[PDB]
């Protein structure tokens, strides 16, 4: 379970790039493209398959992160449209930042703002080459 | 932000 791994993960008790950020397996063959932390096959398989599709609102259909979600956040810039699941950013950036974030009006998500580090969610500096490669 | 329920 997601939970208790990135528990670890703060208690430095485990490195972000031995878990799998999407869905908390062990099994780590490959680096998640977009943010710092572990990748397994399974979710580069859903990653390849749910990424960059869109719903009829204009924004994407799944979390950034995890590539499903139930409630998610939508970025407000038009360039990105991207969106990110309550329980991936109350895990990833932190407890009571998913409230946080959704009381902002308007608001620029974690692959949009410059800081590029939010918590443990740490925006990789060269994600459009790994990007691209991913696909590839 | 705004939400939406996933699909
Ligand atoms: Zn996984
Ligand atoms: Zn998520
Ligand atoms: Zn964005």
């Amino acid at each position: 379970s997601r939970e208790r791994l990135v528990y670890e993960v703060r208690q430095k008790c485990r490195n972000i790039e031995d878990i799998c950020i999407s869905c908390g397996s062990l099994n780590v063959t490959l680096e998640h493209p977009l943010f710092v932390g572990g990748m397994c096959q399974n979710c580069k398989n859903c990653f390849l398959e749910c990424a960059y599709q869109y719903d009829d609102d204009g924004y994407q259909s799944y979390c950034t992160i995890c590539c499903g979600g139930r409630e998610v956040l939508m970025c407000d810039n038009n360039n990105c449209c991207r969106c990110f699941c309550v329980e991936c950013v109350d895990l990833l950036v932190g407890p009571g930042a998913a409230q946080a974030a959704i009381k902002e009006d308007p608001w620029n998500c974690y692959m949009c703002g410059h800081k590029g580090t939010y918590g443990l969610l740490r925006r990789r500096e060269d994600w459009p080459s790994r990007l691209q490669m991913f696909f590839a | 932000a705004r939400t939406k329920q996933t699909a």
